[PDB]
RNA sequence: UCGGAGAAAAUCUCCGAAUGAUUAUAACCUAGACUUACAAGUCAAAGUAAAAAUAUCUUGACCCAGAUAUUUUGAUCAACGGACCAAGUUACCCUAGGGAUUCCUAUUUAAGAGUUCAUAUCGACAAUUAGGGACCUCAUUGGAUCAGGACAUCCCAAUGGUGUAGAAGCUAUUAAUGGUUCGUUUGCAACGAUUAAAGUCCUACGUGAUCUGAGUUCAGACCGGAGCAAUCCAGGUCGGUUUCUAUCUAUUUACGAUUUCUCCCAGUACGAAAGGACAAGAGAAAUAGAGCCACCUUACAAAUAAGCGCUCUCAACUUAAUUUAUGAAUAAAAUCUAAAUAAAAUAUAUACGUACACCCUCUAACCUAGAGAAGGUUA
RNA sequence: CUCUUAUCUUUAAUCAGUGAAAUUGACCUUUCAGUGAAGAGGCUGAAAUAUAAUAAUAAGACGAGAAGACCCUAUGGAGCUUA
RNA sequence: AACGAGCUUGGUGAUAGCUGGUUACCCAAAAAAUGAAUUUAAGUUCAAUUUUAAACUUGCUAAAAAAACAAAAUCAAAAAGUAAGUUUAGAUUAUAGCCAAAAGAGGGCUCUUCUGGAACGGAAAAAACCUUUAAUAGUGAAUAAUUAACAACUUAACCAUUGAGGCCUAAAAGCAGCCACCAAUAAAGAAGCGUUCAAGCUCAACAUAAAUCAAAAUUCCAUAAUUUA
RNA sequence: AUUAAACCUUGUACCUUUUGCAUAAUGAACUAACUAGAAAACUUCUAACUAAAAGAAUUACAGCUAGAAACCCCGAAACCAAAC
């Protein structure tokens, strides 16, 4: 049992897969939301650590991280231990009065004002 | 239960996660004097201004990378059309 | 002789067995 | 020995999550050539922390007050 | 112990060294490294000195003793990290501990056997994810008592096939019902006389706080064979002490029968003769189970208890192999039917019976009732 | 021995007096199938089940005892013999 | 009243690399059973690991091209994700694992290397399989793994015409055996088989109508259940 | 837990030891008392004085002096001397 590489086609997608998953091969999304929904327990000691690199230590908590290749690298190592979602952002980034009211949404969606009020 | 049905709604999975019934005060004073605010919310908070404070500092980064990477792109192309001194020719040069 | 295959791999057989098309109307039945 | 209903059914569902994990990995924002020190001021200052914790190990500082403050626990009502 | 080759670095497959000859005689000094637990072991620029660059090819510490006049030499220390110098034996033994106590058989196939004819009875090659059993060497199990269970059936019972005329047999299905002997020589067999038969296995030799013979296996002693002896041998032989008051669990108060022979049918059916049945029907015993004492026998040289004496023992609602009748799928004047239907047909068994059934005074005495208690009896 | 039987004494049992021993983690101490190291009152799943004595049996508690046997170990002993 | 060598006292608290035992709380970290030598393999010493304190600077993952054999272990610039690492001083214990999975080597087992594991949940009971970041109070909530699962494809009822084709067994008939592989016809070669051989029982024709697979031994052992989105 | 002692639910005694597992296996009838880690070479910590420190003899190229900090209990078969 050894680290295995994985076959470069896995990671090419399809006309299809755009549609599916709604995301445009151009302007790629910047930061991913990764989550650990499985244990390292049972695993081989180069997934324990990328885990740790990752700040994926607690499982259900989300982590931001660049959608560079370097990081990509490392994702993809733990593929099969954690969810990988886009974060959105529809308001536009958070500015310095609005850092205080953020809220990320389980749909991906980092809003920046909160107000805990019925939509109206 | 529910939590399927939940996510789809845009609302946490779990009715304890981000809404009205957990983040609002559970209380306040019969004067209508609010009441101090809640550990668990305040910590709740401070976690999601230091998560916001990443995305802030990430996107930064990666821009100014992408901006920086053009200039330098640029300099090695000006570099590459440069010419200096003369060009004599024939039998004397 | 039979070798017992570790219950996740049996898992993955049992989840990548063929599926073949259905039709919706039997050809004989069919003019 | 057949495989329940249950376990082959949650598999799949891992499976499609880890399915939407290799599509969301196959359009990354920067190439190699342009992550090239983009984050090199951050790293740099980050060790630069690290050494002078190790460095500003050193003993604590002693007070006379301390010391003289014993005395108080023999104090009365006169 | 170390080195060389393969497996390819864990154990395996092979060769060699405890040097050898050649020689230009191969100096001193000193960066950086290899290897390595330690120890030992490798390579080497620069500088200097000799000469006029070169050593080529294929291994044992410390101590302690020496030799020369600083220089040197000492190990089959080979158990090769090496005790300066020490072997046998113990069944007379001890202590501290650790352990343990090919050939069947069932399926599939079918060349060849069976005059003819594969599969009446069998049978090559094979098929079963199929069931059981260096030159020499070698060590738990019988019996008694009581048995529980499997069925892969030895007899008893119901059937299919036949190269089944009858009678004897052969083969297969079904069935776990009760039964399955007594001796002789034996240490594993070897026989004798019987039987309807004298099944094959599992239960830690089933079962040693129920009993017993071996063996393991010793203290004594002989031969035979070893060893200088002590001793020894998986070679003989004779002798030779294991005790236990049951604390707990569990258990200690009915049943409704098996087999054999004779008689009859009948010396008939059958069969050329020889020989010779079935079912139906009647009668005897043997054994087992449950009881009893008029006789007999043996006791108490008692009014009792015993067997060697006497008596009694049965019904099957509910099936399996198999065989019939009616009749569809399926034009039959087919077909027993994991079609709807009607019957017959082992061993089992409890539907159905018999037994029991009463709420019961008790000073005491008596009792064919009893360890105690319980129970019976009382003009 | 086939094939056991009867009688008497001992013991037993009941009454009175006296009164030990090995043994004992705690016990409110069941049956079957499973699992397990040959292995189960105690685990898994079924089932059974008012409570306490008295007298009996010895299947089990790998039942209790002894300085018993068997192989191996120690840079533990000892007796004996020698080459 | 225990003689392979008496008993008593002393030496003597003999020695025991062997067996047993080794007494309050809390916090924290944490190996091994790899290698080496050993009258040494029931022990010990060193390496290696671990640990505590201290000094100061790069470490872990990943790592292109290119190299050493070759289509991944060494080695390994820049980066990027991240917080560790080297040296100095002190120090024991440990040096026998266990089971699963993967590749080999010997020959089912047994060695070697790589990965994981040590539930309070699930798999029945279940150290080793799967789910599981620590440990707290709460009569809150969303979830993970989760012994269960739904045999398989044409005869119908009919008709069969010679010179025995020869020759090796009188002679061999579709047909003992062997070779021709045969005869007209609306239509028939001889198929089983019969026959000493031909007896002929009669297949195919003519002549009529339709037509390869997928869930043995104490006493059975949860109970049950085919459809409510 | 409960209104309720018991019924319902959950739960494979302990120490050592195996191996980091046992339904192994050792030891434990129970009560009271008694019954097993001891040393300063080096290291660390706290102070005094400091090119010197120490109440003679010692150490010293920031040392030297003082304090604090440490390493178990029970058990053979044997051997020897002298009595009996
Ligand atoms: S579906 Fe039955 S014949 Fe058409
Ligand atoms: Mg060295
Ligand atoms: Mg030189
Ligand atoms: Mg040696
Ligand atoms: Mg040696
Ligand atoms: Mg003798
Ligand atoms: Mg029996
Ligand atoms: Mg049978
Ligand atoms: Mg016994
Ligand atoms: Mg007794
Ligand atoms: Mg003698
Ligand atoms: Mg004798
Ligand atoms: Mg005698
Ligand atoms: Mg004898
Ligand atoms: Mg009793
Ligand atoms: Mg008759
Ligand atoms: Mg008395
Ligand atoms: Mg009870
Ligand atoms: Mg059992
Ligand atoms: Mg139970
Ligand atoms: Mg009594
Ligand atoms: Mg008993
Ligand atoms: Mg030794
Ligand atoms: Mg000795
Ligand atoms: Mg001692
Ligand atoms: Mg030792
Ligand atoms: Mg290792
Ligand atoms: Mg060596
Ligand atoms: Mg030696
Ligand atoms: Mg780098
Ligand atoms: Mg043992
Ligand atoms: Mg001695």
């Amino acid at each position: 049992f050894t680290k295995s590489r994985i076959p470069d086609k896995v990671f090419q997608p399809k006309p299809e897969d755009h549609e599916k998953y709604g995301g445009d091969p151009q302007n790629p999304h910047k930061l991913h939301i990764v989550t650990r929904i499985r244990s390292t327990k049972r695993r081989p000691y180069w997934e324990k650590d990328t885990i740790k690199m990752l700040g994926l230590q607690k499982a259900h908590s989300p982590q931001i991280h660049k959608n560079i290749p370097s990081v990509n690298a490392k994702l993809k190592v733990v593929k099969h231990l954690i969810r990988i979602q886009p974060l959105k952002l529809p308001q536009g980034l958070p500015t310095e009065e609005t850092m205080s009211s953020t809220c990320l949404k389980s749909t991906g969606e980092l809003v920046v004002q909160w107000h805990l009020k019925p939509v109206e | 239960a529910g939590g399927q049905w939940r996510l789809q709604q845009g609302l946490a999975a779990n009715p304890s996660g981000y809404g009205p019934l957990t983040e609002l005060p559970d209380w306040s004073f019969a004067d209508g004097r609010p009441a101090p605010p809640m550990k668990g919310q305040l910590r709740r908070k401070a976690q999601r201004e230091k998560l916001a404070r990443r995305v802030v500092l990430l996107t930064q980064e990666m821009d100014a990378g992408i901006q920086a990477w053009k200039l330098r792109q640029q300099k090695l192309q000006e570099e590459r059309k440069k010419e200096h001194d003369l060009k004599p020719k024939g039998t004397l040069l | 002789h039979w070798r017992v295959m570790h219950f996740q791999r049996q898992k993955l057989m049992a989840i990548t067995e063929y599926i073949p098309p259905k039709p919706a109307i039997n050809p004989r039945c069919l003019p | 020995r057949t495989v329940s209903f249950q376990a082959k059914e949650s598999m799949i569902r891992r499976l499609e999550v880890e399915a939407e994990n290799h599509y969301w990995l196959s359009m990354p924002y920067m190439t190699a050539e342009q992550e090239c020190g983009h984050a090199a001021e951050r790293r740099a200052q980050a060790f630069e922390a690290i050494k002078a914790a190790a460095t500003s190990k050193f003993p604590k500082h002693r007070y006379i007050a301390d010391q003289l403050d014993h005395l108080n626990i023999s104090k009365k009502w006169s």
